[PDB]
RNA sequence: AGCUUUGCGCAGUGGCAGUAUCGUAGCCAAUGAGGUCUAUCCGAGGCGCGAUUAUUGCUAAUU
């Protein structure tokens, strides 16, 4: 139920925060708690700031100016690096944004592929499901290849796009839907030479209806 | 509560998602504010979906938008607040109707399609 | 072949539905009255789409005689009345005849002047008879449209009770007829509704401001026309927006009492009064007291640039110097005493001419630059 | 061309609803085709269903 | 020093409401308004201060007396079907399967210029009633799609219109024939000869989704969004049971062909099979996620099918009092679920996937996908003859399907 | 695992213009601000008032 801010509102906030910070710094300087700010000097600004000093001691003034510039650059780098996501912390943010809450419900998609012989494609499916927390099963038959994928809606959409455009016999979405609870674990890529034990394995998880739909659709396609 | 005339009313989660998408569309220069601009987008067929508020008084001033959406085959949804909808559009003034336009190659296309699918299965 | 054949069917249907409308009017003062209003408002669209076809046919036929009158008279009804009045004989004293009612005096003199050098041949007698037949049919269609508008305006207290309150029944009738229906009116943005009934009036050697452009029935409504001309555009926009709101309310047959209409009219009146509100009391700023105390002014890049701009330039330093005893020659008739001084003259001490300082180059304002960018 | 000609026959036959069904089936079998869409639009326009 | 106090004052959040500022100031005892102190100065002062510091029984008896003989007769009918040779049952099974796979879009008629929310077949399978969102109900001839008797309808969107079970067969056309539900909750009774409503059932202050008669034709079941479903008695002209068992709104109600049971499917994601004879929830459906938008008791008398937003059609067995099979039907929200009216020949499903599918009732395997339409299929119905299928849709058109 | 888009901050470097920058418990405004062009089309702030070296600070001189 958050409320967004208009661009004028953002400009007002930034302007008033910067003005408050400037007033605080000026008050600190005037009160004596802070030394007055020295003029900012660059190479092009060297003579305009200290021409009298640059004439007598050119190299000393050059060193002082470069020291001030390097101090500013070092402060900038320290501010940037100090506030930098640790390498493990980067993963923690990434490992969490991809973990959808399946407490409310799990989205299940069923795919049937004519051919899945390529080991590279098998590795692609397995790795993509593992990274996206897409628990499921792959059952290999002569023609039917039931790919049950369960997880979060974002992961489901990404994985559907994966086999629809990123990975190439054709790939057909059998059924996409939701269920109360998950019923399969990590990718296993079970080999099922015959239909009976494939149906039995799908019955072990209580999801034999996916196999039934895939087999019936494959039979109808073969007759067509 | 809300006016029963606004039957395709979104819940809290969909309201938040819709407001986020509206703000993103405003950032991408893909949004039209106001009922008149929504009508113009509907007549030109360049509207992905129409989001309108349920606090418009009277609500009949925007009840023509569902009819135009049905005629042009465009999803539409009702949000519970005309002040939060205006804020999502980037305008402090309340907005009772906003239209998300069609821009080819936009990075919001996937989110727009997901929101369209969510809306089209919520009306009944 | 087709338009002439369909004209008889259109006339028959219009007569039948006009008899139905007369019966409904008599009965008012299971065949409900709302269907009668819908039939009449569809009749308005049919009459418009037949009248424009008739006007195109007359324009094509009359173009052989006086081809230029179409541009001078863009209005369809005015075109038909003008070609009826002039006919085949352009110079037949028709200029001081009923044309003064049909057309403005300026466009009357324009069309007379154009007819002076028509370079168009006379029309055959069959072409004549066809032209007067088409003109009479168009005038009869216009009269039927006027009757339908009168009937609809008589019943605006029921079909659009809210929109009647704002602009009145007559303007309501006009906008409903030109929009094609109350439902068509509601499914239309307020910007388009404000332009309903607008005519692309020709400007005859005048600015487009004099001939009010983008002005429709709402701009000429009673409430909008009651404001001073400098506020009538905003008045038209606001009234059009509120009329669009009322039409959207009316198309759903809500607030039949007119509560929405009364609220919208009250809001419009309040906004009009605010626009007419007298200016507030504004304090007079006294002259600043003269000051002699020292004032410290910052330096830096901005001060350097202002010093470079306002500072004396070698071209101007040299033009301020005038030689002693070197009586020069007058170089500007229009202003005597003007001289270049030492610029390009002996005794300057400089062999080469001073270059132009680019810091003094002319530049335009930021807001002016924005306006120029917008104009592009 | 076979689809639209059969639909036009059904329109001429007087059973316009069968023509609507045939055109719908044609569009289903041939998705995103302007030719079938044009005839489907003309069928309703010629039937007065503007 | 005081500069740090000023820095603290900035970080202090103070309410922007003038009344709240005055209340907070009065709570601390300080004067609410100093002389010439506006709301902004009042807020500044608050900031500085904070920085410093009996008809039911009769109806049940009648329902029991009507239902027990019918349940018994269904039992002996099932026993006789068991006595029928398995070869004959199998043969008629593949005959039905071959007939279903030959279905085609017979006709396509625009019901109205607005989406059609419901379609119902007349008991004689010769008239079709379509419920539209424009507030108009229309009656259409089944063999040929043409309007024959329009209805003035409601004012809001019409949810569902259902023919009386004895209509067009026994009772006169001037009597009650149809019951239609609207989006405002109003329920109106209709006759085949009068366009205006015969009667207007009231009491539903909130929208009612579905309205369907009891198979006996005497009781009318209405489901409201008040987490309630009501049973209306035509003879008594008064609602009988306003049962409140659903946690959320109740969408669909299905009655038992025997008349003993009634099933309510609501937005609670769970279904309940109430007992019309005792008014107690005999069996509680569970397993569907998200709202259930469809339910229909099978003519077999022991199978229940429900359609929900899970893109699934769960079949529930009354004998085992548990779900038996979950059909993942369609790729969008499932609304219409209906069996063959005569027997458990097949199962018809419709969803927001702008398509309809047919499944064998015993095997729950697909036979023919009724592909077509261009909008979400809101509702469907199968005629008593069983070879007629009507599917209204968001496409503003309804279609008929017969084997060819 | 990288890559990349948008918005918001925080800084760094660089460029440009001081006839302009702000303030709004003043008013109006997507329920439409404002429309010379393109008007059955355009779509966002406008106005009034106030501050000022046409943003404001320090520093160094003379004082």
């Amino acid at each position: 139920l958050g409320v967004y801010l208009t661009k004028k509102e953002q400009k007002k906030l930034r302007r008033q925060t910067r003005r408050e910070a400037q007033k605080e710094l000026q008050e600190k300087v005037r009160l004596g708690l802070m030394p007055p700010p020295e003029p900012k000097v660059r190479i092009s600004n060297l003579m305009r700031v200290l021409g009298t000093e640059a004439v007598q001691d050119p190299t000393k003034v050059e060193a002082h100016v470069r020291a001030q510039m390097a101090k500013r650059q070092k402060a900038h780098e320290e501010a940037n690096a100090a506030r930098k996501l640790t390498a493990e912390q980067r993963k923690v943010k990434k490992i969490k944004k991809l973990k959808e809450d399946i407490s409310q419900g799990v989205h299940i998609s069923v795919y049937r592929v004519r051919n899945l012989s390529n080991p590279a494609k098998k590795f692609k499916i397995e790795a993509n499901a593992g990274q996206l927390y897409l628990t499921g099963v792959v059952v290999l038959h002569k023609d039917v290849n039931v790919v049950v994928v369960e997880g979060g809606p974002k992961a489901q959409k990404k994985f559907k796009r994966l086999m629809l455009h990123r990975i190439k016999n054709k790939c057909v979405l059998v059924w996409e839907g939701t269920a109360k609870d998950r019923s399969f674990g990590e990718m296993k890529f079970k080999q099922c030479p015959t239909e009976n034990m494939a149906r039995e394995h799908f019955k072990k998880h209580g999801a034999e209806h996916y196999w039934d739909l895939a087999l019936s659709e494959s039979v109808l396609e073969s007759t067509d | 509560d809300v006016n029963p005339k606004a039957y395709p009313l979104a819940d809290a989660h969909l309201t938040k998602k819709l407001l986020d998408l509206v703000q993103q569309s405003c950032n991408y220069k893909q949004l039209r504010k106001g009922a008149n601009e929504a009508t113009k987008t509907l007549n030109r067929g360049i509207s992905e979906f129409i989001v309108m508020a349920a606090d418009a008084e009277p609500l009949e001033i925007i009840l023509h938008l569902p009819l135009l959406c049905e005629d042009k085959n465009v999803p539409y949804v009702f949000v519970r607040s005309k002040q939060a909808l205006g804020r999502a559009c980037g305008v402090s003034r309340p907005v009772i109707a906003c239209s998300v336009t069609i821009k080819e190659g936009s990075q919001l296309k996937q989110q727009i399609q997901s929101i369209q699918q969510s809306i089209e299965r919520l009306l009944v | 072949a087709k338009l002439w054949d369909s004209k008889m069917f259109a006339e028959i249907m219009m007569k039948i539905e006009e008899y139905i409308s007369k019966q409904a009017k008599a009965s008012e003062v299971a065949a409900p009255e709302y269907r009668v209003i819908v039939d009449a408002n569809n009749l308005t669209v049919e009459i418009e789409n037949e009248l424009n076809i008739i006007h195109k046919f007359i324009r094509d036929k009359y173009s052989k005689r006086f081809p230029e009158l179409e541009s001078l008279v863009p209005n369809a009804l005015d075109y038909i009345r003008t070609v009826k009045e002039l006919g085949n004989s352009l110079d037949k004293c028709k200029n001081n005849e009923n044309l003064q009612q049909i057309l403005t005096n300026a466009t009357i003199m324009v069309v007379s002047v154009t007819a002076s050098t028509t370079q168009g041949q006379q029309l055959s007698e069959e072409e004549l008879e066809r032209l007067e037949e088409a003109c009479d049919m168009a005038l009869e269609l216009n009269a039927s449209k006027h009757r339908i508008y009168e009937y609809v305006e008589s019943r605006m207290s029921f079909i659009a009770p809210n929109l009647s309150i704002i602009i009145g029944a007559s303007t309501a009738a006009k906008i409903m007829g030109v929009a094609g229906g109350l439902t068509n009116l509601s499914k239309m943005p307020a910007c388009n509704i404000m332009l309903l009934g607008a005519q692309r009036k020709t400007l005859s050697g005048f600015s487009s401001t004099s001939v009010l452009p983008h002005t429709g029935y709402i701009y000429h409504s009673d409430i909008v026309q009651s404001l001073p001309p400098d506020l009538r555009r905003k008045a038209a926009r606001l009234v059009a927006a509120k009329c669009t709101l009322a039409a959207r309310v009316d198309s759903f047959h809500e607030s039949t009492e007119g509560k929405v209409g009364y609220e919208l009219k009250d809001e419009i009146e309040r906004k009009f009064d605010k626009w007419q509100e007298p200016p507030p009391v504004k304090q007079v700023k006294p002259l600043p007291a003269p000051l002699d105390g020292q004032r410290k002014k910052r330096g830096g890049r901005r001060y350097r640039k202002m010093k470079e701009r306002l500072g004396l330039t070698e071209i101007r330093k040299q033009a301020n110097r005038m030689s002693f005893g070197e009586i020069e020659e007058d170089a500007y008739q229009e202003d005597l005493g003007f001289s270049l001084g030492h610029l390009g003259k002996s005794g300057s001490g400089r062999v080469r001419q001073t270059q132009v300082n680019e810091a003094t180059k002319a530049r335009i304002s930021k807001t002016l630059q924005r306006t120029l960018q917008k104009q592009s | 061309p076979l689809w639209l000609l059969l639909s036009r026959l059904e329109e001429k036959i007087g059973q316009l609803t069968r023509a609507r069904a045939i055109l719908e089936k044609s569009r289903l079998k041939n998705p995103k085709n302007p030719g079938l869409w044009l005839e489907s639009v003309r069928l309703e326009y010629r039937a007065g269903l503007k | 020093a005081e500069f740090e106090r000023r820095k603290r004052a900035r970080q202090i959040n103070v309410s922007t409401d003038d009344s709240e500022v005055k209340a907070c100031l009065r709570a601390l005892g300080e004067p609410i308004t100093l002389f010439g102190e506006g709301p902004a100065e009042r807020r500044e002062r608050l900031r500085n201060i904070l920085s410093v510091v009996n008809s039911l029984k009769v109806a049940r008896l009648w329902i029991a007396n009507y239902s027990l003989p019918r349940a018994m007769k269904r039992l002996e009918e099932a026993r006789l079907h068991k006595e029928i040779p398995e070869t004959t049952r199998t043969s008629q099974m593949q005959e039905l399967h071959k007939s279903l796979r030959s279905l085609n879009n017979f006709c396509s008629q625009i019901g109205d210029d607005r989406p059609i929310s419901y379609c119902h077949f007349s008991p004689n399978s010769k008239m079709l009633a379509t419920a539209c969102w424009s507030g108009l109900c229309k009656l259409w001839s089944v063999p040929d799609c043409n309007l024959l008797h329009t209805l003035r309808g409601h004012n809001t969107n019409v949810g569902a219109i259902v023919f009386h079970p004895k209509s067009t067969v026994s009772l006169d056309p001037k009597d009650v024939n149809l019951a239609s539900c609207a989006a405002d909750g109003s329920v109106k009774l209709w006759s085949l000869d009068s366009d205006e409503p015969v009667a207007d059932i009231e009491g539903h202050t909130v929208r009612v989704a579905r309205v369907m008669w009891h198979p006996s034709g005497r009781f009318l079941g209405t489901t409201c969004y008040d987490r309630s479903w009501r049973l209306w008695d035509l003879e008594a002209q008064e609602e009988i049971l306003h049962q409140e068992g659903h946690s959320m709104g109740v969408y669909d109600i299905a009655f038992h062909q025997d008349g003993s049971l009634a099933g309510t499917g609501g937005l609670d994601a769970f279904g309940r099979v109430w007992d019309l004879r005792t008014g107690r929830c005999i069996m509680f459906l569970e397993g569907h996620l998200k709202e259930i938008y469809g339910i229909n008791f099978s003519p077999n008398g022991y199978h229940i099918a429900t359609g929900s937003g899970d893109n699934t059609c769960k079949v529930w067995d009354l004998r085992q009092r548990r779900c038996v099979y979950t059909i993942p039907a369609h790729q969008n929200l499932v609304t219409g679920v209906k069996f063959e009216p005569i027997h458990g020949n097949f199962l018809l499903t419709g969803a927001y996937d702008n398509t309809a599918k047919i499944w064998t009732h015993p095997g729950w395997s697909p036979l023919k996908t009724l592909a077509g339409h261009e909008g979400k299929v809101m509702g469907l119905d199968i005629s008593s003859d069983g070879q007629l299928i009507a599917t209204c849709s968001y496409d503003r058109t309804f279609k008929l399907w017969m084997a060819e």
